[PDB]
């Protein structure tokens, strides 16, 4: 049973520095800026019909788009290259670029120097914007959620997705590689089942996942291939939605089927709550892991039959930090938290009710 | 003394007739020139002898008393010539068969007489008494031969009694049944009556009881007719006996005179105010003509013939007054001294017997069978009294009165007309060569027919005054064969119109306004009005399939047109739909058109070639309209789905044809705008360009939509070389204030001799064309990262280069401030 998009809400996705997001529709795109929040522009159903995937390059025109929903105009096997800053009369003159694929596009990845496409059980990696040819070519597992990431760093070039074994990681320095070469993917044996969600920090220095089993979320230092640390987000199981670090990769949040965002410090790992149990000194053999869980230093709550996307604000001052969830129900979400656990409700607002202020 | 020595004696007694010499009621006084006074009055034909055995319960009314004195007794045996005081007796028992048969039994000599009187015989086929007593004296059913002064020769030569009779009077014919609805022969003088050999009944002359009576009547005055109500009461009394009510002989009717009155009115009868048909016809002291050929046996094997001829005549028909007043005919044809005349045929066959080339055969097929006729040679009568009206009183009654006269005879019949020179008065009638054509249920069933015409005219002559004098320039001209398969059933108007025009120029607009074409629809323009009994007016329904093949126009009048020369070849206005209706499809399949242009604007122009050079010609243009007043619900959906459009030209030639038409609601085209070649030679092609302008966009969407805009070539150049303003060039895509562009990969390669010899050629214009005027958010960009290579000067010296303007909403132009638009700001590349 595909779920119908709750009012007509197909995909949501930050850009590279979570200071924007972007809305695929039913009826088209919409992008916002996350703080304040604001409608920046939108592309209607008349100009590019039903929408499965938008992606954002950075805070700039250039806009990649893949055709989904119930009325697409372009193919789920296209990638189509929208410029919002060209002049022409007919839309069809802001299409720059089409890649064609054989089987449907999952995700798309982009940074200043390269766009990736995911298909189910291949990852291309083209140059762009200027002059696009493909780089690297990469097999990967039974990969239905298009989950990859690409570091945003300028220093680094490193793609990450789920390995060939279940619940690994395979990252890739692109920089290293020769076009053409397989350099050979590192693995992390990240989890033992099917990965859900996985993320980069902003200097590609540190990769964070998930599991289908969503309770546990780990964190790897991208060289060493060292686990740095292991993260609880519950006891019960959950699907993930989103993970993500902050900009200055102090903190994760991250936003699951439970209708909660968890917020954990990871400079700062003594700001997370940790079990009463491992208060309770070592009485025993067995209750070893469950011990040196660390739990989310706060939480909040969203609407439970609403999948959300969650990021970090902008710092607003030297000891309050921001957590922004954007729901596919067309909500969004701002909250405070402090370092002693406090998470309050700083605005709510309808994302899909704000109208182009025509007024002024 | 009264010595009555005379009674009934041997003789031959007839079947119908008892041969009885009876002298009664009178004193037989008798008191080789042997002459016995005497009185052989009272001689009776009470006949009736064969039926019911002698009829005696009946004697037969017809019975004659003091029959005349014949006192004289002139003469006796030997040319037993016998001046007499008794004319004759009457046989008022039928005087076709029964008195015929007794007539030549009795004869079984060359004796003459002289009556006096002309006894008034009412033979029918009491008054016969009174012919008895006319014999003494020598409303209907009162058939009188009563020559008053009777100056009868009873030439009688016996020597098979090859008899004769040569009279100087006539009688006085009101034949009718067993209104005043009968002839009313009149003629009296011997010239003027000249009666001649009236009877035969001898198996000499034939061999009813063989006349062979050739009663050539050769008169040579008045004899006036003054009354006929009809023809067929004619016939019918001749074959039959007799079949009216209150309401092998081969008679040879031959009848010649310089003048002899009449009048000829058609025959509607009852049983195949007055008569519908021809109302007030008279031949009016025309030649006396009317003689005919016919037989005693109803529905004669052999066909029976009536002719006509006249030099001049002067009938006056219809009379207000005559349609044509004189038959006018100095038309001389042979190689030999020939005048050639008028004549008025028929030929009518037994109920029931047994386009040069089409039109004339299906009509002589059509004149094969016979049930009724009608016939006219006229060679140069074309005439009219001064008092006439071709245009209302024609129509009136030779259109309504025509065919509606009881047509059929012992209603398949034919019609046809044929002129050397016509006259339409009142207005060109231009006739020479026409005929006209009518058919009545053809091959046996209703609604079958072939209604033809032809004709060879000089095209259009104008009226008041002066003629227009088009056709300055073997199909014949106004062929309007027309086929007609209507059925009775439904009751229902069908036209199957082939008209053809060919050569001609049927322009009849005269004034700046449609005035003689005016004059034109309101004299031409009547349907076929149809009153008559039998036929209540069926609803009209046109379908036409004109050829109007080779009909130039050169001619058309406005304010101050320059002998505009516009020279179709075929204008195949074939509309296989109704056009009387909110549908029309008319499928204009022309095939290569062509257009030439005069001298100078102002009307007079003059140059080495009328036909001068070509301006606009078209390969072909198949505008299928579909007027709705491809499933277009839009009213008016005039659909030209046009083919191409090639032109050439020279700068003075399009400037001085931009001065001519100066000075003289989907639409969908679809149409390829122009191959145009076009003193200089410089192709430019401009290929489907769809401007189907109020297609929908809401409100005259009027897309340029083109498909192809390739500027072939411009300057010296006539090679394409590819300037710009598949593609879909929708460099005027419209709303209500739009525009777009195609991105073509290059689209200003200027190179090509002098980028300015447009510009010296649009000076050369602003020389011809003398007045040059024009020397939401638009979004009208340029949308094409032109491929490049003053701006002319600039684009000349270098020859990418450039870059689109991309002019989202900038709304720069106003309609005259494009220019300004395309100054803002500044752009340079490479």
């Amino acid at each position: 049973m595909t779920q119908q998009p709750l009012r007509g809400v197909t995909s949501l996705r930050f850009n590279q520095d979570q200071s924007c997001f972007c809305c695929a529709m039913e009826t088209g795109v919409r992008i916002y800026n996350v703080e304040p929040l604001m409608e920046k522009g939108h592309l209607d159903h008349e100009q590019v019909g039903s929408m499965g995937l938008v992606e954002m390059l950075h805070r700039s025109n250039l806009l990649a788009l893949v055709g989904g929903g119930s009325s697409p105009k372009f193919s789920e096997i296209s990638v189509l290259i929208w410029d919002d800053a060209r002049e022409g009369k007919d839309s069809k003159e802001k299409l720059v670029l089409e890649f064609t694929f054989t089987k449907p596009v999952l995700s798309v990845r982009m940074r200043h120097d390269k766009i990736v496409i995911v298909l189910k059980n291949r990852i291309y990696v083209y140059s762009f914007p200027d002059n696009p040819r493909k780089l690297f070519e990469f097999d990967t597992r039974d990969n239905p959620k298009g989950l990859c990431d690409l570091c945003p760093s300028l220093e680094k070039q490193l793609l990450v997705f789920p390995g060939h074994k279940c619940g690994s990681l395979q990252l890739v320095d692109l920089a290293s590689t020769k076009p053409g070469t397989s350099s050979a993917p590192f693995t992390i044996n990240a989890h033992q089942s099917d990965i859900a969600c996985v993320s980069l920090n902003q200097p590609g220095t540190v990769v964070a996942s998930a599991s289908q089993k969503g309770t546990l979320i780990r964190l790897f230092d991208t060289q060493s291939k060292e686990k740095l640390v292991e993260l609880r987000r519950g006891t019960d199981p959950a699907t993930l939605y989103c993970i993500n670090f902050s900009h200055d990769s102090s903190f994760l949040c991250a936003s699951s089927d439970k209708g909660t965002v968890h917020i954990f410090a990871l400079k700062d790992t003594r700001l997370n709550r940790r079990s009463a149990l491992a208060r309770v000194g070592k009485v025993g053999p067995m209750i070893g892991q469950y011990v040196d869980s660390q739990w989310s230093l706060a939480s909040f709550t969203v609407p439970a039959e609403s999948a959300c996307i969650c990021a970090f604000g902008r710092n607003t001052s030297k000891n309050v930090n921001s957590v922004i969830a954007i729901c596919v129900d067309g909500t969004f979400h701002k909250y405070v938290f402090t370092p002693d656990g406090n998470c309050n409700r700083e605005a709510f607002d309808v994302y899909l009710d704000i109208c182009d202020d025509d007024d002024f | 003394d009264t010595v009555v020595r005379v009674e009934h004696s041997p003789g031959d007694g007839e079947r119908g007739v008892a041969v009885e010499v009876r002298v009664q009621r009178l004193e037989y006084c008798d008191e080789a020139f042997l002459h016995k006074l005497l009185q052989l009055a009272g001689v009776r034909l009470h006949y009736e002898e064969l039926p019911a055995q002698e009829e005696p319960p009946e004697p037969p009314l017809q019975i004659g008393s003091c029959s005349g004195y014949m006192e004289l007794m002139v003469k006796l045996k030997q040319k037993l010539e016998v001046a007499g005081q008794l004319g004759s007796l009457h046989l008022l028992l039928t005087p076709r068969q029964l008195q015929q048969l007794q007539e030549l039994l009795s004869a079984v000599d060359s004796l003459l007489k002289m009556t006096l009187g002309g006894v008034t015989l009412t033979l029918l086929q009491l008054a016969t008494h009174f012919f008895t007593e006319f014999d003494a004296t020598k409303p209907c059913s009162h058939v009188r031969l009563t020559g008053t002064a009777v100056q009868l020769s009873w030439e009688l030569r016996t020597g098979r009694r090859t008899t004769s009779m040569e009279v100087h009077f006539g009688q006085l014919e009101v034949l009718e049944c067993l209104e005043y609805t009968e002839i009313l022969t009149f003629p009296g003088t011997r010239p003027c009556a000249h009666l001649r050999h009236t009877q035969i009944l001898r198996r000499v002359p034939k061999s009813a009881c063989h006349c062979h009576s050739e009663l050539a009547l050769d008169l040579a005055n008045f004899q006036a007719d003054v009354e006929l109500g009809a023809l067929d009461r004619l016939a019918a009394l001749l074959r039959l006996a007799t079949v009216p009510a209150e309401p092998e002989q081969q008679t040879v009717f031959r009848l010649s005179a310089p003048r002899a009155t009449l009048r000829l009115r058609f025959p509607i009868a009852d049983l195949r105010g007055q008569a519908v048909r021809a109302e007030q016809l008279r031949l009016e002291l025309s030649e006396p003509q009317f003689r005919s050929e016919l037989s005693s046996g109803p529905g004669p094997p052999v066909p029976t013939h009536l002719e006509l001829t006249c030099s001049d005549l002067h009938g006056i028909y219809e009379d207000p007054v005559p349609c044509l007043r004189v038959s006018k005919a100095l038309d001389p044809k042979s190689t030999g001294r020939k005048y050639f005349l008028p004549q008025v045929v028929v030929t009518v066959n037994p109920q029931s017997s047994s386009d040069p080339e089409e039109m004339r055969t299906f009509q002589s097929r059509t004149l094969a069978l016979s049930r009724c006729s009608l016939e006219v040679i006229l060679p140069s009568v074309h005439i009219f009294l001064p008092s006439k009206e071709v245009y209302e009183s024609i129509y009136n009654r030779i259109n309504n009165d025509l065919l509606m006269w009881e047509p059929a005879d012992l209603s398949t019949f034919s019609t046809l007309v044929t002129v050397l020179k016509g006259r339409i008065t009142a207005l060109v009638l231009d006739m020479e060569h026409g005929t006209l054509f009518s058919v009545s249920q053809y091959c046996g069933q209703p609604g079958l027919g072939y209604f033809c015409l032809e004709a060879e005219k000089a095209t259009l002559y104008h009226r008041a005054q002066l003629a227009p004098t088009i056709y300055p320039s073997g199909p014949h001209m106004l062929s309007t064969a027309v086929r007609i398969h209507l059925d009775p059933h439904k009751n229902v108007k069908e036209f199957l119109v082939t008209l053809r025009l060919h050569k001609a120029t049927l322009r009849h607009y005269m004034a700046l306004p449609e005035q003689s074409w005016h004059s034109q629809l309101l004299e031409f323009l009547d349907v076929l009005d149809d009153p008559v009994l039998g036929y209540l007016p069926p609803t009209v329904i046109t379908i036409l399939h004109t050829h109007l093949f080779s009909c130039s126009v050169d001619y058309r009048p406005l304010y101050l047109p320059v002998r505009v020369l516009i020279t179709a070849e075929t204008f195949t206005l074939s509309s296989n739909i109704i056009m009387d209706t909110s549908t029309f499809l008319l499928r204009f399949i022309l095939d290569d058109s062509a257009l030439y242009l005069s001298d100078k604007c102002e009307v007079e122009t003059l140059d080495l070639r009328r036909d001068y050079v070509c301006v606009l010609d078209v390969d072909l243009l198949e505008l299928v309209i579909k007027t709705w007043k491809k499933l277009s619900q839009p009213l008016f959906e005039l659909r030209c789905s046009n083919n191409v459009v090639h032109v050439h030209s020279c700068a003075d030639s399009c400037a001085l044809l931009v001065n001519l038409l100066q000075y003289v609601s989907t639409r969908v085209v679809l149409r390829e705008v122009s191959l145009v070649w076009h003193h200089v030679l410089m192709e430019i092609q401009l290929s489907k360009v769809s401007f189907q302008h109020e297609v929908y966009r809401p409100l005259s969407r009027q897309v340029f939509i083109v498909q192809e805009l390739e500027v072939r070539d411009r300057l010296a150049s006539s090679q394409i070389n590819k300037f710009l303003y598949s593609n879909m060039l929708t460099i005027k895509a419209l709303h209500v204030c739009c525009l777009r562009v195609s991105l073509m990969p290059l689209r200003l390669n200027v190179d090509q001799d002098a980028l300015f010899f447009l510009k010296d050629f649009f000076t050369s214009l602003v020389a011809g064309i003398n007045p040059v005027v024009p020397g939401r958010e638009f979004r009208f960009t340029s949308e094409v990262p032109i491929w490049l290579d003053t701006f002319a000067g600039l684009l000349i010296g270098l020859a990418s280069e450039l870059k689109l303007k991309r002019l989202c909403c900038r709304h720069g132009l106003l309609g005259v401030d494009k220019v300004l638009g395309y100054a803002l700001n500044e752009w340079l590349q490479d």
